[PDB]
Parts: C-alpha cells; structure tokens; sequence
C-alpha cells in the first residue's frame, strides 16, 4: 500500500520496460494506463527473440491491449 | 472509460491493427465499443475483396498510431484523473 | 459510429465472411446475432486447413444452417 | 436472451453439435439454459468418438433450414438491437 | 423442459460420469453441484488415456471425495 | 454461494489440490474468497521453509477430500436448496 | 479466515515467490497490491533480469508462496 | 517352420488382426496377399486414434473391401 | 504378380486410393504397373483436397465386394504361394 | 491400357503438374522420365505453402532446368 | 545368411522381441524368413485373444535370448567364416 | 541408364543440388554413379577451405541446371528410346 | 582399406560401444556380425537420455537388427 | 570421373568430415571404406566424444565432406 496503479503514475511521460506474452517486449514512453493496464507509448523499440535473432521495429504511437501484457519493468 | 473515450476522438484516422496472430489490418477508424471492438473502412493487408471489418477486441494486440493524432498532453492527464477516482 | 453492432445489422440478409481460431474461415448469409457475437448463418461454407508433419490440407464443408458460440468468432468481413 | 429463446423452440429437433475440439455428437435437444449448455438426448458421434454440454465447449450447432423461420428470426435480431 | 441443473439434480446420490477437458474422464457419486457447473464427487475413479508409440494405454486413480472445479466440466453423461 | 460456503467449513482441514498442470500441493487450507481462491499452511509442494501458498481459482483443478470432513447427507441438502432459487 | 486479500496485507514488505502463466517465475519484495490482483515488486529476481521495480498483471499471477 | 508366409496361408477365408503404421490397426477377413505382404481384406473394420493438442479420439471406420500396401503393415495377428 | 494381374482386371472401376497422407482422391483405374503406380481418370477428393499415382504413397485402395471375385482371388494367391 | 509411363511419354515436350512430397508443387515442361519416375523439368515454378497463424500464405521459385528425384514425387496432373 | 541360420536354430525357444515402437510381444519363435520376419506362438504383453504374429522385420529393435540359448564359440566362428568369404 | 547417362555428359558443369532438408549446395560436378549419388567441387555450402563433397543420391531433391548445357530435342529423344524397350 | 569389416572381427568376444537411432545406446561383447550390421551381444548395457535422466537395462544375450545400428565405437 | 568410389580410395588418411541422418556430424581420418559405403575414421571428433576407432553404417552417412 498504498495502490500499485499509482506506483505507475509516476513512471508517466518516463521510459519503461514491458514484457509481453511469448518471446516479444517493447520499451517506450508511458503515456497512458487503464484498471485493465491497456497502455499507450511513445516512440517505441519492440523486440522479437528467436533461435530457431534480434528483430527490431520501430514505431512513434503504440496501444498495447492488455490482454497481452503481464510484466511491467521499472528501468 | 479511458480508453473507450481516447479511440472515439480517434474515429476517421488510419490505423494499422495488430492481430495477436501477427496479421496487420489497415483502416479507417469507423466505430468503436467498450470491449475496444473495432470497425475498419477500406483495409488493406500491407503488404502481399475489402470492404469492411469487425474486429473482436479479445484480437487486438496493436493499434498503431500517429503522433499528430494524439494530444500526449490531454492523454496522460486524462489516467492521471482516471486513477485519482477511487 | 454508432455501435459497431449497428454496422453489423446492416449486414442481416447479406453475405458474410467470418473468421473463427486457427486456419478455420466460413462465409454465410447473416441470420442473426448477439452482443456477445453469437451468429446464426444460412447455407454456409467453411474452408478449413491443417497440418499433419508438414501437410497443408484444404477441406471444404457446406451446411444449410449453422450456429456459431461467440466466443470463437476473431473476425466479421463483409464483401464486395 | 434472443438465443436462449432461439433454441427453446428448437427443443425436440435433432441438432448436431460440434465441440470446439473437432468432436460430432448428434441428439435431439432436450433442454437449454441462459449460457446455452445444451442437453441432448440419444447419440451417438460419427464414427465412434445422453449428455449434457457445457456451452463453453460447443463450436457449432448444425441445423436444418425448416426447423428454423429466416424472416421472424432475422426480425427477432432486429428487435434485440432495437432495444439499446 | 425445463433447466439443465433440474435435470442434474434427478442425479443427486446416484453415479455420474464426467469428462474432463483432455484425454481424462472421471465417474463417482453426483454429492453436489451449482450454477458454473462445479461438481463434488464421492468414491470417485479419473482415468486418463494417452498414446505415445501406438498405444492406448490407460491409467486409473481413485478417491474417496473430489471437487471438480467448473472450468474444466466439458461433458457430463449419466447410465441408463 | 453454495462452494463458498462448503469450503468455509472445510476450513483448518489439511487438504490436496491438483493444479491444470499437475502439480499436487498439499497443505493446510486457512483461507477461501467467493472467487475460490486459496491459501494453504504448511505446504510440501510435491515434488520439489516454503512455507504457505496463494493459488488463484482459476488454476485448481481438483480439491481432494476426505470422507470424514463431509456432511454428504446435508451437502446434498445445500446443493438441492440453492437451485430451488430460481 | 477472513479475507484472503487480508491476509496478504499481513505480509508487505516481506520477501515473496511469485509464478506466472508459462515458464517464467519471479522472487522480490512486496510493496503493494490492489483488489484486482496487481501486485508490485521491489528489488525483484527472475529464476536473470534484477529489476529495480515491477509491476506484475493481477490476471497474469497463478500462485502467490511466502515463507513464514 | 515353414516360411511364415505358408502360416499366412492357413489364415485364408479367416477372421484376422492388423497394425499398420502409428495408432491405425484393423480387423477383416484374409482375402489376398503377397511376399511383399500387399493383403486384402473383407469387410473390415478400421480403428484409428489421433491427437489434437492432448485431445485423443478414437474413430471407426468400416469399408466392405480393401487393398493394403505391404510397406504399411508392422504386424498380422490372428484371433481365438 | 498377383496384385498387379488383379488390379489389371479392376480396370474401369471406380476405386477409392487412400494415399499415405490421409488424402482421398476416387476415380476410375485407367491403368496400373508392376510397382502398383496407378493411373486414375476423373476426381475428385473428399471434400475438397486426371493423375498419376506412385504406389509408394497409397495406405489403401478401397473397392467395392462385387468387383472382385472373392474365390478366386482366394485360390489366385493359394496358387501364388504354391510356386515356390 | 496400358503402361502409365506410356501416359506420361503423352506429355513429353508438353506442360505437366508435379506434386512433391511435402506442401510443395513444381509445374513445368516435361523434358524427361525414367521407370523410377525421375523427372527433369523446363521453365518450371516450384510452389510452396505453409500455414503458420492462420495462413495459406504462398511462396513461388523459379528455374529454367530442374532435375527431380523420384523419391519425392507422390502425383503427377496433366491439364485438359 | 548368418543370422538367418541363427535363428533357424532358435526355433521353438521363448524369446523377447522389441519393437522399434517399444512394446514388448513374448512368445515362442515358430518360423523365421530371410528378411527376419518373425513368428510367435502363445505370445503375452509383459505386463499390463492371443494367439500367433506374424511381425515384419523391418519392425524389430531387440530380440532377447538366453544365453544358453546360444553356443557363443560357434556364433563367431561363423561370422568369422561369414567375412571371410568375399 | 537413362539419367545415369545424362548426367555423365553433364560433367564438368557447375551445378546447385537442393537437398531433402533444404541445404543448397553449389559446386562443380565431377562424378556419378549408378545410383546418382554425387561428387563435386570447389563448393560454397550455401551458407556457412571446404573444399569437396560427396552426396548419396537419396539426399537429393532437386539438381539445378542451366538450359544450354541440356540438348532438349536429344534428351527426350532419349527418355522416347527407353519407354520403347518393354 | 582393407575391408572395414575385418577391422570389426578384431574387436569380436571384445567390449564395443554402440550408438543406436535416437538417445538410446548400448555396450556389450560382440559376439556376431553380418553385411547389414546386424549384432549379437553378450551382458550388454543399454541407456536411454532424457531431458524432459540415466535409465539402464541389463540382459545377458541381445540381438540388434541392423536398421537401427548407426555408430560403432571402438573403446 | 570414374566412378565416385575410385574418388574416395584417392583420399584415404586424410581427414574427412562426414554428416549422418540426424543432428550429428563427426570429423576423423578416413582408414577404410567397402561398397556397401561402411565407412570408418580414425582419431575422430562429434561436432565431445574423442573416438579411438569408429565404424559408421553405410545406410547412415548422408555428406562426405573432405578438405582439398
């Protein structure tokens, strides 16, 4: 305590580091969050590991549903 | 609500959807609903019959957007008064 | 705008391309549906492909009627 | 509610129900409920492999074009959206 | 008709047989159940199948009472 | 309400609850929420200080009994009351 | 009894094994937690990543074990 | 002793098993067959099993007349 | 031998060639050879997926009881192994 | 009949479909065969699919001479 | 020939014999052919409608003897003669 | 005899065999037997000294050739010839 | 040269290795061979490795058909 | 030219790679080979198993790799 969605808030307009489900994670600016953590970034890197491999994609605006996100990293 | 509200003002931009399948979706924004179900106008699979979409939210992974669409601003004060009511 | 269930009326009567989980893509006419997606289609084809070790496969089946749970449809096209 | 009341009055048809997991099983609807579990009556799968199904499992249910009136259904469908 | 959990209710005290979701069914003695379909067993036998190298082996496990979370209910089938 | 309840009473018993994924856990039950939810004491989670456990619902598959810690005669009961409420 | 979300109160700041939905399960401290099963951890390790802090999804955590 | 295959013979007209390549075994009447042990079969009766994503599922499948490829069959087993 | 001269008269007859890989495909046997390659005219798969087929992929070939003379089929491959 | 390699001598010189073992299929100008259904190939487009998510994606190649080994050929169409 | 030969001599013997697929089949060797196809009376699945197989060669892995079975001295002195012979 | 033929007077040649698992390999043909199984030369394992190689005709898929090292009207000349003997 | 199957008869009522198809392996005294590779062998040792793990089998007269054996270490 | 096996009699004691059917593939001196294409290697290396002598199945070997 107290609520770990204000902990977020103040990693607001900062960089952070979210990891997806599978083998995908992007780090960007938080510029929105939702109860749900539907997020919305700035300037993002996402990044695909492979062995079968750093594949990378660039973007400016990104929302991220949240179904699909499950670990949010403070840099 | 956040959400919900921040996709309506987004009504009649191009977007790029990501399915968690990987396929992309390109389209005009039409309609919107809480579930973040989305309504898409002239698509096109980028890059190698339309005409319309419904795409169930459960799908989305992405929606790709433009900078000049959002008012990063308003958009980061709107989760601050979203997460102040409690 | 407005609800893109309202958009999906429209389509009552009319051809449609549905998309279910996996490799599994159906067209009807549209009979009916709920806001939770679930659909009745008339004379309805499904076109279905698998795997077995490297083995793409194409199948074809066409029933007359056919109900659809929701929770199964991914996406609802409409040709041109 | 609208296919809840659907297949209430399919009740006493033999419907064929496709489970999400490729399985047939075709019965004569008995009972349904508001989250459409069926329970169907007779048997038996094709070609090998009385119950009761939780709605969560089925994929489709297959039916026959008279068992159903196209004009009142779509109509039905019509009324459910109506009342938004 | 009338409601499915009526027609489970007919089944109180007396053998049931339950197929979980994968290749594992379960049969015992019908002790409870509620709305999400989460049922309690007595005297309970879960078998499970499984190939490997063209084999359909099975394996038997038993309990004197089990409770069966809805969730995983995908058929329930009574003798006759 | 009727599980809530039934394993409200089964409470301080030493119980076993098979996961979706095989996993045994067999512990002390102390706590139970509407949702199912659990905590176990004392716990061996079989095979390989622990020392308590949080299982979400969502994740249990079955919870083992024994025979003594039932009233299946007034469980029956409880099961044939709730669904009268309709 | 009661509560178990009460019961996790009785156990901030303590040293905390958290799994998750697939391979991956992660140790740290916790800091706080809401109704919806978020929960956030500090000076957390992934058994190897040694995240500062970190925030967990509620519907993402299937076993939450504590030493005692 | 001697040649299996003249074992095989004494089979003819006679109610047999076969186990074919992966959970595929089937039971007919011993009609035909060759050194290569290409056989066929009369109204026989096939019993497959198959996997989809931990999900097995026995099928049955009966035809009245059958020819089998030799290099399919693993063994040829006969009934009491 | 045998089976080659016994497909040899089955020439005409729709036969149904299940291939290795569960596929279907029936039409009618135009020709066959030693190695039991068959040439089949007309189709098509069931239900969705003029050729010729390497023996070495068929599991099956399904034919129908009165194509075949099931007596001396019997006796065809009594006398078959008899020469040895 | 007769011989089905007196059916493929037919389309010498002429375009010929080849379906290989696996989801691939090469078309071209039939050049050459031999008994073990060695085939050599002219101005040919080998065709490959794979699903993946949901996906009858394709993959085409191209050569003006290609030698095929037998052993991967399972069915040879001709067009009419 | 050799192994032909050998197991000509192990006729009527109760062996073992492995399968590529790992199953067992415990039986009696009646009959024995050039490729090693092999015939089994009273056979039995060690260990949890008999009566005779015929199994294909090309499906062995193992097959098991007993080594009083075998006269080792011999054995290889025919494949010594065996290799010889060229 | 036939392509055992045609590929005696494609020697010398520098060729690309496409093997069952997807291997491209691109050398210089020197020899050939019987059973097609291939030797060549100065090589580049497409991709990652080496310096030759030998593949046992059972690996191949394809063999990749160029259309004037190939005399069409003489090559099916030649599949013609032996069809005829029967 | 010469003959690699006259360099297998030296090692004949002698200890051998043999790696079979897949994680599965045996050493035993060689007792037989032939063309094909098939073998007889006296009190041999089989392992299987698994990973999903060191299990044995003990017999005291085997024979292996050769469509399995690939590799034949000499110790 | 001639034939391939003539090819492989002009390389003995050299040292060879060579691939088999699977994920395996072993360097060694090449000391004898017949037809049946029985191959065997001296002094060899799994690319760690370091074999003092080793027979190789002729139905089993798929590349014969040998530096020049």
């Amino acid at each position: 305590m107290e609520t770990p969605l204000d902990l977020l808030k103040l990693n607001l307009d900062e960089r952070v580091y979210i990891k997806l489900r599978g083998a995908r994670t992007l780090v960007g600016t938080l510029q929105a969050f939702d109860s749900h953590c539907n997020i919305v970034l700035s300037d993002a890197v996402e990044t695909i590991y492979q062995l079968n491999s750093e594949s990378e994609r660039r973007c400016e605006m990104v929302f991220i549903r949240g179904d699909t996100v499950t670990l949010i990293s403070t840099p | 609500m956040l959400f919900f509200s921040f996709f309506k003002t987004l009504v009649d931009q191009e977007v790029v959807v990501e399915l968690k399948n990987d396929i992309e979706i390109k389209g005009t924004l039409q309609s919107v609903d809480q579930f973040l179900n989305l309504k898409l106008d002239n698509i096109s699979c980028t890059d190698e019959s339309v005409r319309n979409i419904f795409i169930r939210g459960s799908t989305v992974r992405y929606v790709y957007l433009n900078k000049n669409m959002v008012d990063t601003n308003l958009l980061q004060d709107a989760t601050r008064r979203e997460v102040m009511t409690e």
